[PDB]
């Protein structure tokens, strides 16, 4: 038989180069390409979105980010339009943590690390630095607070109980208040996860405070890097950047051959059902949706162009690549890479905080007691 | 003159519906909504998303209330996007719409009458300690909600000045393959009188053969199951032990037309006052297509002044998770025969059982003393 | 609140501790002054010590 | 006979049957999963032969 497969994407010049890619990969059961542009509003990409698999009645939608800088309303839509006929869908650049709960998004593949795995890669750095006293500082919102239960499973794990946590409102305009806080512990690993927005006030506030000078050691995310909070940032901060994060082009090819290899062993089991093409006429759910999710997600790939592909539990991608990059004169330069077992510095030297070619301990001894 | 929309699904008292909304009176608050009650099938989400798009553009609707006599959580989904896209206040009466979804939008504005995941686990502890239950067990499949549910109850119980006894806590996952001797295995392990699950129904179903092919569910054996375990009371699985005690929202005795009445007078009266007090009107352009340009202007306080409203002497204040303070419960018990029977009924948090001795399913004998 | 003067069995041994230590202390009086009891009454659904 | 023999709690049991019934009641204790650590099994002289 003849199925075809449905996508939604942008950069037009993509879109044909993964018409080429499926029509090379079409010669290794006949698929065909039908895709269509965004639209200006979630209705109307919602309505193209199901006029869509009304035409193509395909089994699988593939949704990239847009050219939007937030890029998570858009993949709200198309979720929420393939939940309706428990139809999967597959994720290229999504990135937001809170499409992580299987309540939300009932059927949805990402192709990225979630946020998620920053927690896990501070604890693997703080552990591989010796230390043991950390302070969490996160802003109260989704991902905030689901990179603060990750951090706290984490130390629960290895029975380490954190020193101080403090949270802050987004959007808040004076966060002294919460500086002035954390400056009256005996810490001096200071962890930052927030947006772009507050992270130049929060240093702006940890400059002013005299908080960014010698035996302090700061450590940020990648979204704490990029944006306009590198013009205000410290030196000697650490932070986190995706390899193929930026790239889109590489993932698309290892997906396709996810979803050729899971339409294949799809085919060959009994009491199988194709998609129904009334999208206006039909509302009633697939019962070849739950059975295909769950061959794809243990569809382990052997190999492909961005490494080892899996699926976790909750549909995550794993096995993901990190570079650790340092800002030194004005200057980003990765230091070392991450490939998920361990991090393996390179031959560049490092320069922390204030100028101390030495590594700090990050730790006090108080001195005065009630 | 703010307009004010009806939707009805399926078989329905149309005339008895319209009745009840002629007979609403709002001459205090100087609403004065106007009533439209438009049928709709069960075709599909698209075309009750198109109904409702044209609903709104017809004549300045700025709201609208929908109830399907289906089961379906898509349909509510697919609602509650809808609402947080159009930026306009829906509620749900009973049936698809009243499903509580566990993660709601933060920018969204829609508003259910039922009972919170905390409710029903405080009903239970109430039930249990009116039945002088002192122990009890922690049993739940790999859901995210069935743990925040166990979870919420263990923190609940932990700061109890009456005495408690808990055994231990069962995680197993029943998704592995060739994994049902080791959960069977585990299951013998447990020892408490009682045993709380909560699971889907293919999963309680799986739980309920285990135990039976065990041997520890026929006399001393105790099952607790939430709201979401039996679904319809109409259909058994014949598969579940005799005596099993669950909770379910009070629907033979609440009236659907009368219920609804209320909850438009409630909402027209929230709006009139907010009128008043605000003296601004959200009106904008009630489309379907470019709604990205829809949010210039913002809603917020309609949101904000709708968890505040009160009519005929009642109160239906919701909460900032979007369910109502005081919800309606009932107790279902299992008699000989496959059927549900109503045991007692629960509201404001006091509870109202129909007997004062508990059916026992020669022991059980009777002592006298002076 | 108004300084006071503290002295006594536990004063010298502070003295003492403080002494054979070498750190500093600032001593002060409790506001409630009592020991302190389990407060678990459920009417607030928190538990904590005074 | 296995859910009869899910009613034994002592840590020992004595068993005195012919091979094939002591290797029969063998399979029904490794089933049943109460023969890996919390169980002794003592047989006579004629169930090993």
């Amino acid at each position: 038989k003849i199925v075809n497969i449905g996508a939604v994407l942008s950069t037009r010049k993509h879109e044909q180069m993964f018409r080429e890619a499926v029509n090379q990969a079409n010669k290794r059961i006949q698929l065909q390409a039908t895709s269509v542009t965004h639209k200006p509003n979630a209705i109307q990409m919602a309505l193209s979105v199901c006029e869509d698999l009304i035409s193509s009645q395909v089994y699988a939608i593939l949704v990239s980010h847009p050219p939007t800088p937030n890029d998570h309303f858009t993949p709200t839509p198309v979720s929420y339009t393939a939940g309706f006929y428990r139809i999967p869908v597959l994720g290229l650049t999504t990135r937001m943590s809170i499409y992580s709960d299987k309540s939300i998004h009932l059927s949805f593949l990402r192709t990225v690390p979630p946020y998620s795995h920053q927690s896990s890669v501070w604890f693997e750095m703080m552990r591989v630095y010796n230390w043991n006293h950390i302070i969490l500082l996160v802003s109260d919102d989704h991902e905030g607070r689901a990179a603060q239960k990750r951090l706290e499973t984490l130390l629960e794990e290895r029975e380490s109980k954190a020193e101080k946590v403090l949270q802050f409102d987004p959007g808040t305009k004076n966060v002294t208040a919460l500086l002035m806080e954390a400056r009256e512990l005996e810490a001096r690993v200071i962890i930052l996860s927030a947006s772009e927005d507050d992270a130049a006030t929060v240093y702006r506030a940890a400059a002013m405070l005299d908080m960014t000078g010698s035996g302090y050691v700061w450590l940020v995310g990648e979204r704490e890097i990029s944006g306009n909070a590198l013009r205000y940032a410290p030196d000697g901060i650490i932070g986190l950047q995706l390899i193929n994060g930026k790239n889109e082009s590489a993932h698309i090819s290892d997906a396709v051959g996810v979803v050729a290899q899971a339409v294949h062993e799809l085919l060959e089991k009994e009491n199988i059902t194709d998609p129904p093409r009334g999208c206006v006429g039909n509302t009633n759910i697939w019962k070849t949706g739950p059975l295909f999710k769950r061959v794809l997600m243990s569809s382990k790939y052997a190999d492909g162009v961005t490494g080892r592909v899996e699926f976790n539990e909750d549909g995550d991608r794993k096995f993901a690549q990190y570079s650790i990059m340092n800002l030194q004169n004005r200057k980003l330069v990765q230091v070392g890479i991450y490939n998920g077992t361990h991090v393996i510095p390179n031959d560049r030297k490092i320069i922390w905080p204030g100028g101390e070619t030495e590594k700090p301990r990050g730790y006090q001894m108080s001195t005065r007691l009630k | 003159s703010i307009g004010i929309a009806v939707i009805l699904v399926g078989t329905s008292d149309e005339v008895a519906i319209k009745d009840a909304h002629e007979k609403d009176d709002f001459h205090h608050l100087s609403v004065v909504p106007r009533v439209e009650l438009v049928a709709m099938n069960e075709t599909d989400p698209k075309s009750i998303i198109t109904r409702i798009c044209d609903l709104m553009s017809d004549r300045k609707i700025q709201g609208v209330v929908f109830a399907d006599d289906t089961d379906q959580e898509a349909i509510a989904q697919i609602l509650d996007f809808i609402s947080a896209q159009t930026l306009t206040p829906i509620l749900g009466i009973h049936g698809g719409s009243s499903m509580i979804m566990a993660d709601k939008d933060e920018s969204s504005m829609f508003f259910q009458f039922g009972p919170s995941i905390e409710q029903q686990a405080s009903v239970m502890l109430n039930i249990m300690e009116e039945y002088d239950w002192y122990i009890f067990s922690i049993v739940t499949t790999y859901f995210p909600g069935y743990q925040d549910f166990v979870n919420k109850i263990r923190s609940t119980i932990e700061n109890s000045f009456v005495g408690w006894e808990l055994e231990e806590v069962l995680l197993l996952d029943m998704s592995l393959d060739d994994g049902d001797s080791k959960i069977q295995n585990q299951l013998k392990k447990l020892q408490s009188p009682i045993i709380l699950l909560y699971c889907t129904k293919e999963e309680a179903t799986y739980i309920f053969e285990v135990a039976n092919s065990v041997g520890l569910t026929g006399y001393g054996y105790t099952w607790i199951v939430p709201s979401l375990v039996a679904g319809d009371t109409d259909t058994v699985p014949s598969e579940f032990p005799t005596g099993l005690i669950s909770v379910s929202y009070d629907e033979w005795d609440y009236g659907l037309p009368a219920r609804v009445r209320d909850g438009i007078a409630i909402i027209t009266t929230a709006a009139s006052d907010m009128l008043s007090e605000h003296s601004f009107i959200p009106e904008p352009k009630s489309s379907c297509y470019n709604t990205h340009e829809k949010r210039i202007y913002q809603s917020n306080m309609l949101n904000r002044y709708l968890i505040n409203v009160t009519f005929e002497g009642r109160n239906l204040s919701f909460s900032e998770d979007g369910y109502q303070m005081h919800p309606k419960l009932v107790i279902i018990l299992l008699n000989k025969e496959r059927k549900w029977e109503r045991v007692g009924k629960w509201k404001d948090k006091s509870l109202q059982m129909k007997y004062y001795v508990w059916p026992r399913m020669d022991d059980h004998l009777s002592i006298v003393t002076l | 609140t108004v300084p006071q003067c503290c002295y006594g069995f536990c004063i010298d041994l502070l003295i003492k501790l403080a002494r054979t230590m070498q750190f500093t202390y600032e001593v002060h009086l409790v506001a409630d002054g009592k020991f302190g009891t389990q407060e678990r009454v459920q009417n607030s659904n928190k538990k904590e010590w005074n």
